[PDB]
């Protein structure tokens, strides 16, 4: 469940939402809703 | 199924990647003209010249699928990710206007060029992929022919 540190989407560091079903954490502002902690 | 005819003006991409990524530059998305108001253009440029019934709805197929289909791409896979904190930016300034109408067409044109690669993920036959290739790389050959008033000339060197 090691989430790897990188950006999941283009590569970068920071802070990603965690994902179980697989170790991809895309950034917050990489996702296809565009979103801050909004929702 | 593998090869674009991309003209020896969009020079132009290769740049766009520069100035985003290493002189760090931006576009303010909002946007005049839009995606749609150049589609629509092409459209009437050419559905004016199709002769039988066929050709005529398989154009509007293609365009109406075109619209729809930067809508549902350009938010997840056509961005730098510099242009991405900025996009969270412009997601609060309109929220009830299609990502189709704020762009002008120059990310339409980067999905004119990774098109192909995108076409061989999917099985479909020879002739839907010829087509399509056939009508995406005249859309190039337009934007070329008028690039006075579709692409811009200056870039927002903006804060983060
Ligand atoms: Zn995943
Ligand atoms: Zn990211």
């Amino acid at each position: 469940i090691r989430n790897v540190d990188y950006c999941s989407a283009c590569g970068g560091r920071g802070l990603f939402i965690c994902c179980e079903g697989c170790p991809c954490s895309f950034h917050l502002s990489c996702l296809e809703p565009p979103l801050t902690p909004e929702n | 199924k593998h090869k674009i005819s991309v003209p020896d003006v969009l020079l132009w991409l290769v740049d766009d990647w520069e100035n985003i990524t290493k002189n760090q530059q931006l576009i303010a998305i909002p946007r005049n003209p839009t995606v749609r108001a150049a589609i629509a253009a092409f459209r009437e440029s050419k559905i004016s010249h199709l002769n039988n019934e066929i050709d005529v709805d398989v154009f509007e197929q293609a365009m109406a699928g075109l619209v729809i289909y930067f809508n549902k791409c350009l938010g997840n896979m056509l961005l730098y990710r510099f242009e991405r904190q900025q996009y969270l930016e412009i997601r609060q300034q309109y929220p009830d206007t299609e990502m189709c109408d704020l762009y002008g067409v120059e990310h339409l044109i980067r999905l004119f060029v990774s098109l192909p690669e995108l076409i061989d993920r999917t099985n479909m036959d020879s002739q839907s992929i010829e087509c399509l290739l056939n009508y995406i790389e005249e859309f190039l050959k337009y934007l070329v022919l008028h690039k006075d008033e579709y692409f811009i000339k200056e870039y927002q060197n903006a804060p983060p």
